[PDB]
C-alpha cells in the first residue's frame, strides 16, 4: 500500500513545515520512495 | 518578508487541507497552535483527549469501537464559566455544542480548526480584561443599543457551528438573514493597540468605558459584513467612513474591469428605455468586507448596519430594475428620487423603502 | 430633639390614620410629600389626577359614577423607562399594577403611602447614578451571584403590592417563603454617607464598582429579614456583623424578660429528659432585623441568608424538639453535635440540614 502513506506524509508537510530540514529532507525521500513503487 | 510569505504559505496550506477528523490528526492540530495534550483510556472503548492552554481545557471523547467522537467538553479556569460554546436555536430543546458539531457535521478539521483558533485567540489575549466574560456580556449590551436606538435588528451568538455574535434582519419571507458579524481578530498592524472593555449604559443610552485600566493589547473587535453570494456585494461611499477603521478592502486587482455593477450601470447604454438614470454621488463606492469597530467605534455598528440594509433593500433593487432591458432617476449616496413621483432616504423607515421599491417596480414593469 | 420626636409623632399620626381612598385624600397625601398635583376631567365620567416630581409622574383615573379608580399609570423622565411597578406572579398574564392595586385591594391609603414614599425616595436621590435604573438592574445582579454561587434562592420583585427585592427559598410543602426583602431607606445617621453603583460581573464573579464618580448621598441599601411571625424571630451572634451595619437591633426594653428563647432554654430545667444540652455560644445572640448592604457590603447577603436559612432549618427546629416535654446535645454558633449520631454546620448543604433534624426528630419522638 503506497495510498494512505502518501496521504499521511503529505498531511504532517502541511502541518509541521516548521520541523528542521532534516525531517523535511527525510519525509520528501519517503514519499520519492513510495512513488517510485 | 520571508516571515510574513511563511506564515501566508502556512495558512494556505492549514485551509487547503484541513486533514480528516481522527484522533491523532486532532492532537497534531492542537499541538500546532501551542496547547499542551494528553490522552487518557477512560475504558476499554472509550479514549479522552484533553488539550489545555492559560485559561481553556478542552476534553474530547473518542469511541474506539465506533471511531466517532462521542462528546466534547469545554471548561475554563476563569471566574467566569457561563461562556456560551452552544449554537442558539431558536425551539431546539438541544442546545448543540459547536465544538462537538465541528467534529461530527463536518467532512474535515476546518471548522473545527476555525473555533479553535477562536478560543486560543480569547485564550492569548484574556487577562484584567477577561474577553471570554466581555464577549459573552457584548451580545447583550448590542441588543440593548439595537433596542434603545429603534433598530429592527436581532442579535444572536454561535450560528451555524461558528464562534460569533451575529446580527440578522428580517428577509421578504420572514425567514432571518445574517447582516454581520462580530467577533474578535489578532491586530496585525498594531501589538500595542489599547482594546478596552465598553458597557452599553441603559441610563445613558451610549457606549461607556466604566475601567480604563482594563486593557488587553494586539486585538481588534471586527465587524464582518456577511455578503449571500457581483450583484450581492455592498459599496459603500469611499468618505463613509475613516480609511482606518477598515480591515478588508477587496482591490478589484488591476486585471479585471469589474468597476462597481452600479458605476458600469452609469456607463452602459442597456437601459429600461423609461427611466433617465443621473448619477449625483460625489464619492467613488468602494467595497468593504471588515470593520475595526474597537473602542469608541462601537456606535458606528448601527450606521453600518442601516446603510447595508438600505444598500440591499433600495439600492440593490433599483440596479436589478433597471438593467433589465422618459422618467428621470437621480440616484445619490443617501437619497434616491423618482422624478416628482416618489422619493426614499437612508433615515427612512425600511417601511418607506419597501414602499418606493413596490412603486418603482410598478412603473418599470 | 423637638424636632425629631416631631417627625416622629407625624410618621406615627401618618401610619396610625391613612385615610379612607378619595381623590381629595390621594391630593393631600401628594401634596404632603411635596408632589406638584392637578386634577383634569377627561369626560363627564372620568376626572385624572396627576401628580409629579424631578422624574416620576403619576396619572390617576377616577371614575366620578362608581366612586372608584379606574386605572393608576406610572411614567419617569428618566433616560430609563424599564422601571417595573408591576408585581411578580408565576402564570398571571396580567402584570398587576402596584400603585392600581394599593388604591383598590387596600382598606386605606397605608399601601399606596409607603409605595409613594419609595419611589419619592428614588426621585429625591436619582441624578450621576440613576437609582431607578440601577434599583431594577440589581434584581439581576443579585439573581445572578446565587447562581454563579451555587445558593438555592429565587429572586423576585415586588411581592404583595410593595415595591422591593424579594428573597424566596423552597419552604417543606415547596412553597415559597420570603426570607429577605432588599430596598433603600433614607440614611438617618450621615446624610454625607456614599451610595456608590455596584454591579456583579460575571467574568470576576464579584461586586465591582464600574464608575466611582457615580454615588448618591443619604441613602443606603437595606436588607430587612422577613420574620414568619418569639420563636419565629431570627437571632444572630453578637459578632456575626460589624455593628455599623445593624440598622435595627430589637433592643428587648428593659421591663419584659424576654431572653432569647434559646438563652431561657439554657437556664430552664423543663427538657425532653433524653438529652443533656450544652451551649457553646461564645457570643450573646442579638434579634437584627435590618442590615446596611450598601457598597462593599454586597457579599454579605449570602452569608446573612444562609445563617437565616440555617437558623430556620437546624437552630428553631432543635428548640422546638427540645422544649416539647442521656444524650448529649452541643450546640455552638456555626456547628451542631448530637454525641456520635449526628453532626451538622452552617457550611453543610440543606440536605444535610434536613437530614439532621429527620434523624434528631426520630431520637426526641
Amino acid at each position: 500500500e503506497f495510498i494512505p502513506h502518501i496521504f499521511y506524509s503529505l498531511h504532517q508537510i502541511r502541518k509541521d513545515p516548521n520541523n528542521l530540514s532534516n525531517q523535511l529532507e527525510t519525509l520528501t525521500g519517503s514519499i520519492r520512495h513510495r512513488l517510485k513503487l | 518578508s520571508y516571515v510574513e510569505t511563511l506564515d501566508s504559505m502556512i495558512e494556505l496550506f492549514k485551509d487547503y487541507k484541513p486533514g480528516s477528523i481522527t484522533l491523532e490528526n486532532i492532537t497534531r492540530l492542537c499541538q500546532t497552535l501551542g496547547l499542551e495534550s494528553f490522552t487518557e483510556e477512560l475504558s476499554n472503548e472509550l479514549s479522552r483527549l484533553s488539550t489545555a492552554s492559560k485559561i481553556i481545557v478542552i476534553d474530547v471523547d473518542y469511541n474506539k469501537k465506533q471511531d466517532r467522537i462521542q462528546d466534547v467538553k469545554l471548561v475554563l479556569a476563569s471566574n467566569f464559566d457561563n461562556f456560551d460554546y452552544f449554537n442558539q436555536r431558536d425551539g431546539e430543546h438541544e442546545k448543540s455544542n459547536i465544538l462537538l458539531n465541528s467534529l461530527t457535521k463536518y467532512p474535515d478539521l476546518k471548522a473545527f480548526h476555525n473555533n479553535l483558533k477562536f478560543l486560543y485567540l480569547l485564550d492569548a489575549y484574556s487577562h484584567k480584561l477577561d474577553l471570554f466574560k466581555y464577549f459573552t456580556e457584548l451580545s447583550h449590551y448590542i441588543r440593548q443599543c439595537f433596542q434603545d436606538n429603534c433598530c429592527d435588528f436581532k442579535v444572536r451568538t454561535n450560528l451555524n457551528d461558528k464562534f460569533g455574535i451575529y446580527i440578522l434582519t428580517q428577509g421578504i419571507n420572514g425567514k432571518e438573514v445574517p447582516l454581520a458579524k462580530i467577533y474578535l481578530e489578532e491586530n496585525k498592524s498594531d501589538s500595542q493597540y489599547r482594546f478596552y472593555e465598553y458597557i452599553y449604559s441603559q441610563e445613558t443610552k451610549s457606549w461607556i468605558n466604566e475601567s480604563a485600566e482594563n486593557f488587553s493589547n494586539g486585538i481588534s473587535l471586527v465587524m464582518e459584513i456577511v455578503a449571500n453570494a457581483y450583484t450581492d456585494l455592498i459599496w459603500f461611499p469611499e468618505d463613509f467612513i475613516s480609511p482606518e477603521l477598515i480591515i478588508d478592502k477587496v482591490t478589484c486587482s488591476s486585471n479585471s474591469s469589474s468597476s462597481p455593477p452600479i458605476i458600469d450601470l452609469f456607463s452602459n447604454n442597456n437601459y429600461n428605455s423609461r427611466i433617465q438614470l443621473m448619477n449625483d454621488f460625489t464619492t467613488k463606492l468602494i467595497n468593504i468586507k471588515k470593520f475595526d469597530i474597537s473602542n469608541d467605534n462601537l456606535d458606528l455598528i448601527s450606521e453600518i448596519l442601516k446603510w447595508v440594509q438600505w444598500s440591499r433593500i433600495v439600492l440593490q433593487n433599483v440596479f436589478k430594475l433597471v438593467s433589465t432591458p422618459v422618467l428621470q432617476l437621480i440616484v445619490s449616496e443617501d437619497h434616491i428620487i423618482l422624478d416628482t413621483i416618489s422619493e426614499c432616504n437612508l433615515y427612512d423607515d425600511v417601511k418607506c423603502w419597501s414602499k418606493f421599491i413596490e412603486k418603482f417596480q410598478d412603473i418599470v414593469s
